[PDB]
């Protein structure tokens, strides 16, 4: 709810941008502050939902948890073993994103 | 009195733990693990001997330079004055540098006896020296802490002195005589420090 | 308007309280006419009105 | 146009806005702090008030119960 | 056992230049500047 | 035969002595001097009859230096260890004893002073206080010879 | 075994971490405002 | 007795509140005779169901009972504001 | 205790020998004398010169008056004490503080009237007495409005807790104007004392018996004098210190007292004071009960510089000096107005 | 038979009496002492009489002392620990008890001492209550004289 | 099978009564005289009637010295140390309670007369007071009374 | 079977009840004396009614006396340990809780008199206040009632 | 054959040296550049002459340079202990000794900037006084060498 | 063979190097900043003169950033705990040198920034005087880098 | 072959990273805030600007909140003890660090707005200050990030 | 630390705010990173305890 609401807040500020006529304040400020909190906060969303619709009990053994990946996700820590990840190909993802 | 508070906190705990872990070595019917004498014979007398002779040297000086502060900002103040002071109220300085020669004395008397042991167990290896190590460290302590107190002692009296003079010439002589006093209290320090190690060895 | 209530909705979800608060603020505005036409010198009960 | 000036304030509005961004998602922690405190007051309050009005004997129950839960309304507002 | 020789003799020494460090810094500490200078 | 570390105990023993009544002494003789010096600007004739708490804090310095002088003088490698407490005990025993006694004499002495200043009847008074004070050191001596010849 | 060596470290380490926040927090439970500027008025 | 209209008007509410909740409390202990699930049952316990829904149905008569006083307690205090 | 003389001489070191310095400067006994072998101001201005004194009155105008040269004296130990207030730590600066304090509270006694009855503050500030200062503003270009002169103190003035006991305004406008400098000096005492025993060393042992001696002198002069005066008794006793030595019982019955012959009575409990209402002769011609009182101070003050680490040398070296300088105005006085036979009830200060 | 170290209890016991009876003694001395140089000032014909707290004092150092001595002949190397622990205990016993009983001598001799030249009436009840702090100083020394000869 | 250390916890509860008794009686002493010395002065004629403050601290040392006597003449060599903790545990119960009375009867002691000076109606409430402090002194002794015989 | 030691933990328990509910009752006594002395000179009539905050101090004693006696009489060698450290506990909670209530007592009686003194009203509302703190002593007897036979 | 922990004395010597000879002369400075501040203001021709203080407080620092550097030079990893605690005693006696000689130049060297000022004819006094206490660091300095090779 | 737990001392080395002076730079900065804000309130045109101290806190600041990442980069798992040693001798030995140097540049600075607007001609000595603080802090940093390599 | 207990190191680092950073932040908009409402109330159109040193202070106590991360995420069972080690000097470095540069924000924050509620030229100099307090917390996480990476 | 803070500026903020009520603003923003140090412990918790 927060990241989301966070977003709503961030979409708000291209109107008034627009209403005053700061071409400078959406493609040097709106559009990368709006993709950096996306690119950070709206991917943990996406995998808050993907965990509850991809996970069931018979992966409980080993099932990824979203704090620890998303803390690796920031300092590009991706470690041979200790953690499975969410889906084929997040170690791409998660590079690209950050 | 953030200081005081602090120095009383730690006071209190420190001695409080003491307290409870001695009542409850004995309560329990430990098998003597509070040991004085593994305390004592494992710490090596190399340690002890060179503490004290560090302390003789250095607590003299803290004495010897404590004094001369408090009798250095009597005779300035006065002296705004009565310029007079400088030429007579020096001795009280006088005395606080013959109260650290004191300690320093003493102090190379008790290091020229450093030697090695060449030892290993502690166990029927040493005994003279554990001795020589003991009487060293006391006969260091001894000095250091005597001749500390002197100069404070006659730093504070050299004050009364610098002011007395201030305001009249002629007490100087006669006030003169308790100083006197106060550097004997140091000397006396160093004959029991040198009779305390007047029959050690080491090696 | 729905964003606030909403948050504290989210804070505060408990149904038997949403009773009593909601309850209270029905008395109030059935009685707007009787409060806001009246004298309130205790500003708890004016600023909660 | 005061280029150093404005290199500053451009510079301070990344600075609060990215650290603020992680700031301000953990700010929203305060909906779940609550929640949970206010689940655990009620709870505590039910558990350790009305429960108590509650009994095997009948009649003492009946009254009782009046009593401890005027206690628990009074405490449930307060 | 809960101490050895050496752990021993390195907190006996550590005290006692420890209180040295103390004695230095209370001093320092307990150390003001002037409220205002004399005069013009 | 004799243990290790026995020597330990004695020479604090007569350490101890010597540098509580060297603390003693010190304070006993800086109030005399702070007292002295404040007199004697007011009026000098009384000088040396302000001396003598003085030689009272001397004597509290002296009595460490006995004891000290006896122990250490006693003081070997090879000994029986009980003689080391006794060592200890008469170490400890003159030195707070003269302490507590340069204590006093200190605050007498000052206070007598100032008093004395005032008022020249009091000379016999505070002498008879400081011969108290002397006796107490004394005290101390007395213990510390018993056990250090025990 | 080596208890000795855990228990030096673990004692004095969290000995004197503890007394920090100790002597910190003193400071700052006694923050001296000033006493001034409203404060004359309001008391 | 008065003892004041803002005393009484507060048990008036307390009142109308409580008989609300203990008849609704009484009749969800004799339905589900449930998530409360503590009726101070017997340590001594049995094989016999029949004992819970037994225990539940003297909880509900002695929720009912409560209620009643509530119901005494509102008519007075309702009298006193009328009369205050 | 071992509180001083040890940590003592670090930051005081200097100031203990330079003001026993200066107190070697006061006119002896004998330095009077030849002071009173003039009966000319020029020539006491050219015996002065043989002391510490002189040099002070040159390039005045060249006729000499009585009102020169006591502003010339109070101007020369307000600048030997600013020098050492200046040259001082928060340690003993606190204490000289309050020793200004009873400086300032005479002076914004005269800041209100004043200002009650429309007067500038420029007009009023040149006749403060030094030491009061008063460097802060608000309290300056108040507009002649009383509630801003209170506001002021209340905010910037050392003396804000003193008026605890005196304010609202009010009390300003209701009290009288002696009764309320007679409060708020009340107050100043019993700050400084508690003061002087928070500094539990040498300092309370030298310094309290002095504070004790004024509050019980008070009591006594303003028993007396309140006598032909309409005051409460009740008011008049809000006025006691409790800093004394009445304070326990004897306060209780200075406030009944309706008589000097109950106040002496009062004073027989106590030989220390009864020996003063038995000086004070009181004659058609003889010295009195205040110039006793005087006599006694003095003989406190001089005997505080017989400790040589504590701050009572700084409190004590104040009220000599000052005492000093109403000798010499004394003296220049009566060589003024030639009564030769006056010249000795000046306050011998040793 | 015995242990070692077991006259380290008793030797402390003859020194603990001896210090903690002169460091009462001392602290009495000095306070009584600084009353009396105060008082003197005025009433100097009151010196001969203001002197009598430092002799109650002076009692709680014999008091002392004669523990001291007594511990220490009977402090031998082949103690039996029994005696020892018996022998430290009645040292601290007087010891402390006479330090309490000088700090009570202390305070009430400064304030009577000032009290009686205010008030010649009060002499008497001076006395008496120095006496309490004497008696307070005996029952210190009663408990110590039947636990070392136990 | 009697275990050594057993007769130091013994000696201490005889020392600790004796010891924390007379610091209590010592304070309350202390602050009763200050205050008597001080009421002399103007009230002379309340002397005598005002040493009861002191009497009472004395009865809290009597309290120590009963129980100090009775665990001494109770010490033995070969005690079974259950005996020695209930010899521990009633010397320190009537000391430390004695000590805190002594505390009582020194702060009511001196405020009672001081106030009684002026007030001679505060008497009977002085002594009310102070009897209650000299009660929890006894609940000191009960229990002592109880442990030691236990 | 259990350490012979174990007995230490039940007679500290006694001990401690009664050490800690003595100085409470002392403190709160000598607060409420110290008040009432002061409001005895502004007005006889209280005197009298004054005294009970002292009498509930006394409570708080007696709370501690009732544990200190019942761990004695159910303290014995052969103890279960467990029951040893449920004395311990019990000793502590009550003792340390009317530790807590004397202050209660002491600071609220003292400021009540005073204020009584102005405002005769307030005596209601004080004896109401000094209740409470009565009821949080008894809730360390309460517990330690529970532990003692637990 | 090295008893470890044999070099952890040693570099602590060195650390000594120069940490405690900094602190003396941090103070030193401290205190003659507030003096100094103080005094300049009025006179500010005596700016160059003031800075004396300083540089002697400097010199402090210097000896602590040397013993703590001479010490570093001689550490090794096969230490015999011997040689460490060797090392130590010269650290520790540089260090303090010149952590007080920077307490003496501090305060003297304040006072003696201040009095200057006031009377220039202080000068030399100022001086010779500083020179003592810079005498005293080099005593630290002379036996904190000769122990190094002993 | 290296001793386990060697790598402790090294570690504590190297962050004691960066929190000691850290405590240096920000007093004395924070000290300086005080100065700064009283002084420059009424001479703006000093401003950019008296944040000459607060620069040199930072240097105080770098020495330890220095040698806590000299310390850091050489520390390693098998460490010969000889090592460890040294290099928490060169930590301690700039963090507490700067340390003290932050105390001298502190109260330096304050003095001088103050004074330096009352009488201009006094900046340059400032400066000086605040240069040896900064020579202290180095050589500190001189140690530290002997040791940390050796 | 891993130690027990090797955790509870690096486990307190993480810890002592935000416990002290956050102390440090406290202090330091405490401290501001107070200069804050002093400020305002003299003049509210300065409260935007004002402000600063209490953003500084949090940055501080985010880089306390980095490297506690960095540590918690960077916790094994399997710990090889030198990286725990490492992670304890870590936390420690930028939670002290971070400390020091708190109270060196917050005492120049309250100098400063307080100066310039007078002198608005100070702001500047204000500003350059507070830099050099960021400055300092940031060389702590500097040398935290090391270590922890090392 | 954190109630240490909110306390501290809470009582500064409160008083001033009767004295100027445009403090409110910043007496808001100065409660509100107070309450962040909070917040911060917190976070590290719920990442070390789920560690």
């Amino acid at each position: 709810l927060g990241i989301i609401h966070m977003l709503f807040g961030v979409s708000l500020s291209l109107f008034n941008h627009i209403y005053f006529k700061k071409p400078l304040n959406i493609y040097f400020g709106f559009i990368p502050e709006i993709i950096f909190m996306s690119s950070l906060f709206g991917y943990l969303v996406i995998l808050i939902f993907y965990k509850w619709t991809a996970y069931d009990a018979h992966s409980s053994r080993n099932a990824p948890s979203l704090l620890i990946h998303f803390i690796n996700m920031f300092l590009f820590s991706y470690p041979e073993s200790g953690n499975a990840m969410l889906y084929s190909g997040q170690k791409g993802i998660q590079c690209f994103l950050i | 009195t953030g200081l005081e508070l602090l120095y009383l906190g730690i006071f209190v705990a420190f001695w409080a733990c003491m307290i409870v872990v001695g009542i409850c070595y004995t309560i329990f019917d430990l098998g003597f693990r509070f040991d004085v004498a593994w305390f004592l014979t494992e710490t090596s007398p190399f340690m002890w001997s060179n503490l004290g002779i560090g302390l003789a040297i250095s607590l003299s000086v803290v004495g010897a330079a404590w004094g001369i502060y408090i009798t250095g900002s009597s005779i300035i103040g006065g002296g705004v004055k009565a310029p007079r002071i400088k030429t007579k109220n020096l001795v009280s300085i006088i005395f606080c540098e013959a109260v650290a020669i004191y300690g320093i004395i003493m102090a190379i008397v008790i290091s020229n006896m450093a030697e090695p042991f060449s030892a290993t167990d502690p166990k029927a290896i040493g005994h003279r020296n554990y001795h020589a190590g003991y009487s060293m460290f006391g006969a260091g302590l001894t000095v250091g802490l005597s001749n500390l107190f002197c100069g404070v002692c006659v730093g504070i009296v050299g004050s009364g002195a610098a002011l007395a003079d201030a305001q009249n010439p002629s007490l100087f002589v006669k006030i003169l005589i308790v100083e006197i006093f106060g550097s004997a209290i140091g000397l006396f320090g160093v004959i029991v420090a040198i009779l305390q190690t007047s029959r050690v060895k080491m090696g | 308007v729905i964003t606030f209530p909403f948050l504290f909705a989210v804070m505060f979800g408990d149904f038997g309280h949403g009773i009593l608060m909601t309850l209270f603020a029905v008395w109030m505005v059935l009685r707007e006419s009787r409060i806001l036409s009246q004298k309130n010198e205790n500003e708890m009960f004016s600023m909660v009105f | 146009f005061d280029f150093g000036d404005t290199m500053v304030h451009q510079a301070i509005h990344t600075i609060e806005y990215c650290l603020g961004c992680i700031s301000n998602t953990a700010s929203y922690l305060r909906l779940w702090a609550l929640s949970l405190a206010h689940a655990q007051l009620s709870e505590v309050l039910w558990t350790m008030v009305i429960h108590i009005g509650l009994h095997v004997r009948s009649l003492a129950g009946g009254l009782g119960l009046f009593f401890i839960f005027a206690a628990f309304a009074t405490l449930t507002v307060a | 056992g809960f101490f050895s020789p050496g752990i021993w003799m390195g907190l006996l020494t550590t005290l006692f230049m420890l209180f040295i460090f103390t004695y230095g810094l209370h001093m320092i500490l307990s150390l003001k500047t002037m409220d205002r200078f004399d005069d013009r | 035969n004799n243990p290790e570390y026995s020597s330990f105990f004695g020479v604090m023993g007569a350490s101890s002595a010597m540098v509580f009544s060297a603390m003693g002494a010190a304070y006993g003789t800086a109030k005399s001097g702070t007292g002295i010096a404040a007199m004697s600007v007011m009026r000098p004739e009384l000088i040396m009859k302000s001396i003598i708490p003085v030689v009272m804090a001397g004597i509290i310095a002296i009595y460490g230096l006995v004891v000290a002088v006896l122990i250490a003088n006693s003081l070997t490698d090879g000994i029986t260890l009980y003689r080391s407490f006794l060592q200890l005990g008469a170490g400890l025993s003159v030195g707070l004893s003269g302490l507590a006694a340069g204590f006093a004499i200190g605050i007498v002495g000052d206070a007598g002073v100032r008093g004395t200043a005032q008022q020249p009847r009091l000379f016999v008074g505070m002498i008879l206080i400081l011969i108290f004070a002397e006796v107490l050191g004394l005290y101390g001596l007395i213990v510390a010879l018993i056990l250090s010849t025990k | 075994l080596e208890y000795s060596v855990v228990f030096n470290l673990v004692l004095w380490i969290m000995t004197g971490l503890a007394l920090a926040v100790i002597i910190t927090s003193y400071n700052i439970w006694n923050m001296d405002p000033g006493y001034d500027s409203i404060i004359y008025r309001m008391t | 007795l008065c003892c004041g209209p803002k005393l009484a008007a507060c048990g008036i509410v307390l009142s109308a509140w409580g008989v609300i909740m203990l008849i609704m409390l009484g009749i969800f202990f004799n339905v589900h005779s449930l998530i409360e699930d503590v009726p101070f049952t017997e340590k001594d316990f049995e094989n016999g169901p029949q004992n819970i829904y037994n225990l539940y149905e003297q909880v509900s008569y002695n929720c009912f009972i409560a209620a009643g006083l509530y119901l005494l307690l509102g008519g007075f205090s309702f009298c006193q504001v009328r009369l205050n | 205790s071992f509180f001083p003389e040890l940590y003592f001489n670090v930051d005081n070191g200097y100031l203990e020998g330079l003001v026993r310095g200066l107190k070697a400067g006061v006119l002896s006994q004998a330095d009077y004398l030849n002071l009173v072998q003039c009966e000319t101001l020029e020539d006491l201005k050219l015996h002065l010169q043989s002391t510490d004194y002189g040099n002070f009155l040159a390039n005045e105008a060249s006729p000499l008056t009585v009102s020169v040269i006591d502003d010339k004296l109070k101007e020369k130990m307000v600048v030997e004490f600013r020098h050492m207030r200046n040259h001082a730590y928060e340690p003993l600066a606190s204490f000289l503080d309050f020793i200004t304090y009873s400086y300032m509270i005479d002076n914004v006694i005269l800041l209100i009237t004043g200002t009650l009855h429309q007067r500038s503050i420029a007009e009023l500030v040149p006749k403060c007495h030094p030491l009061g200062s008063f460097e802060q503003m608000e309290a300056v270009n108040i507009a002649q409005t009383p509630a801003e002169l209170y506001n002021a103190i209340l905010v910037d003035t050392p003396l804000a807790a003193f008026f605890q006991d005196c304010i609202s305004e009010q009390d300003l406008d209701e009290m009288n104007i002696e009764i309320i400098r007679n409060t708020l000096y009340k107050a100043y005492l019993e700050s400084f004392y508690k003061f002087c025993t928070l500094l539990g060393g040498t300092t309370a042992d030298a310094m309290c018996p002095i504070l004790e001696f004024e509050a019980d002198r008070r009591a006594f002069i303003i028993t007396i004098n309140s006598f032909g005066t309409e005051l409460s008794k009740e008011d008049r006793a809000k006025l006691f210190p409790h800093c004394g030595r009445l304070y326990p019982e004897g306060l209780a019955q200075l406030a009944r007292a309706d008589d000097y012959e109950q106040v002496k009575n009062v004073a027989d409990y106590y030989p220390e004071y009864k020996l003063l209402f038995e000086g004070a002769g009181s004659n058609p011609g003889d010295k009195t009960l205040e110039d006793r009182f005087f006599e006694h101070e003095v003989k406190l003050n001089k005997l505080a510089f017989l400790n040589q680490f504590h701050f009572g040398v700084f409190y004590a070296f104040v009220k000599l000096k000052e005492q000093e300088c109403r000798n010499i105005v004394w003296i220049a006085e009566c060589i003024a107005q030639r009564h030769r036979a006056k010249i000795d009830n000046y306050i011998p200060i040793f």
